[PDB]
RNA sequence: UGGUUCUAUUUUCUAGGACUGAUUAAUAGGGACGGUCGGGGGCAUCAGUAUUCAAUUGUCAGAGGUGAAAUUCUUGGAUUUAUUGAAGACUAACUACUGCGAAAGCAUUUGCCAAGGACGUUUUCAUUAAUCAAGAACGCCGACUAGGGAUCGGGUGGUGUUUUUUUAAUGACCCACUCGGCACCUUACGAGACUGGGGGGAGUAUGGUCGCAAGGCUGAAACUUAAAGGAAUUG
């Protein structure tokens, strides 16, 4: 286990430079994501390029509740989509070449870990109950 | 073309690596040759560690333009003209100059050069390569 | 998206009504991104020289092998030499108290396929977490302080040398810091409470029990018995 994460500020305001409005960001968090980007890409968009440093500071919430309070809600969390795809992806790569045992072992692994999350979230019923991964 | 043994184990040493490359290359003539390619990565002057190892990306990218560059060498040669620019050593100078970007790598050299199809015969072609030559020669005194 | 009517100049601008309402952001965990990293895996491709076999020469009497020999091959030419082909493996030196992998393990090139880790991150979710009976896949100690040198992967800064230029980006080394690894050398401080088993080590004695073992020239005993052999033998 390594200790590589991000460093939040102590301070909790916009950084006295960010002349931009609290709704244009908006604006621009709405259009990316129309446009059809995951959350995380929405945040490094905004924060490398309109220099937002993170919008829970400079907007009211957090861009999730942003996205739906304004329509573009996920249909299934980012987590549980992206492992969802790898998992699918490793599938598909092993009905293709059937003598990779590492990859079996690595789909057991991901499964696992869909699995978790997955009743985390359904205990929680962000997605419904009777919800399967296929 | 072929090193002797002694030399390449005269030139192996640890704590280096050796990048070796080969390519297949048909000349401006229908010869092809397999052609072959080693370097040793050297330590600069100042290092103070001992290891002077490549990073394996490094040794891809050597090895990348070893192959391009010595496949631009032939096909622009000849047989003969291959002969008088492997003579001189100069293809392991040209290999030199373009990998220094990369790595320092001392003594490149091309130690071993095989033929694998020869096209025809072309007497004339020989004929040219080493000079004229015909003969009326004698006569029996009977 | 639909609909009703109110103000001054043939078309200008207007007012109203029906289809959300608690925190951080763990030197906890997950996920995304970025440049990468590795002999991690799978498929395909490429190469190398040995070995074995075969074809063709050249030459002639031996070649293996062993401590010596022998089985074996050999004038229908063995072994040696040269050219070439085929096969099945294997990846030499480089090769390390190095790397990667959950372990068993993994070393030629190039490409494809998915994967993984560390780092960077003012990205995202928000407790999603830790341990293992069962089951599944593959097959001097700890809860503990500081260090030191070296090395592998990433990052930041410095500012010299190799690099170099108006084609793209991209190195190598030196130094300091920092994160994470494989080890090594030390330090300080803690209760740390494929199943079946007699009882120490080295010896000694034996009027017990269970065994095995001596005699005595063979022939040869009911037979003083042949031949031959043995033993000792200066008849």
């Amino acid at each position: 286990k390594g200790i590589s994460s991000s460093a939040i500020p102590y301070s909790r305001n916009a950084p006295a430079w960010f002349k931009l409005s609290s709704e244009s960001v908006i604006e621009q968090i709405v259009k990316y994501a129309r446009k059809g980007l995951t959350p995380s890409q929405i945040g490094v968009l905004l924060r490398d390029a309109h220099g937002v440093t993170q919008a829970r500071v400079i907007t009211g919430n957090k861009i999730m509740r942003i996205l739906k309070s304004n329509g573009l809600a996920p249909e299934i969390p980012e987590d549980l989509y992206y492992l969802i795809k790898k998992a699918v992806s490793v599938r598909k790569h092993l009905e293709r070449n059937r003598k990779d045992k590492d990859a079996k072992f690595r789909l057991i692994l991901i499964e696992s870990r869909i699995h978790r999350l997955a009743r985390y979230y359904r205990t929680v019923a962000v997605l419904p109950p009777n919800w399967k991964y296929e | 073309m072929d090193f002797t043994t002694d030399k390449l184990r005269s030139m192996v040493r640890k704590w280096q690596t050796l990048i070796e490359a080969n390519v297949t290359v048909k000349t401006s003539d229908d010869y092809v040759l397999r052609i072959f390619a080693i370097a040793f990565t050297r330590k600069q002057a100042n290092q103070v560690k001992r290891h002077s190892y490549a990073q394996s990306s490094h040794i891809r990218a050597i090895r990348k333009v070893i192959s391009e560059i010595l496949t631009k060498e032939v096909q622009g040669s000849t047989l003969a003209q291959l002969t008088s620019k492997l003579i001189p050593e100069v293809i392991n100078k040209e290999i030199e100059n373009a990998t220094k970007d990369i790595f320092p790598l001392q003594n490149i050299h091309v130690r071993k050069v095989k033929l694998l199809k020869q096209p025809k015969f072309d007497v004339g072609a020989l004929m040219a390569l080493h000079g004229e030559g015909s003969g009326e020669e004698k006569g029996k005194k009977v």
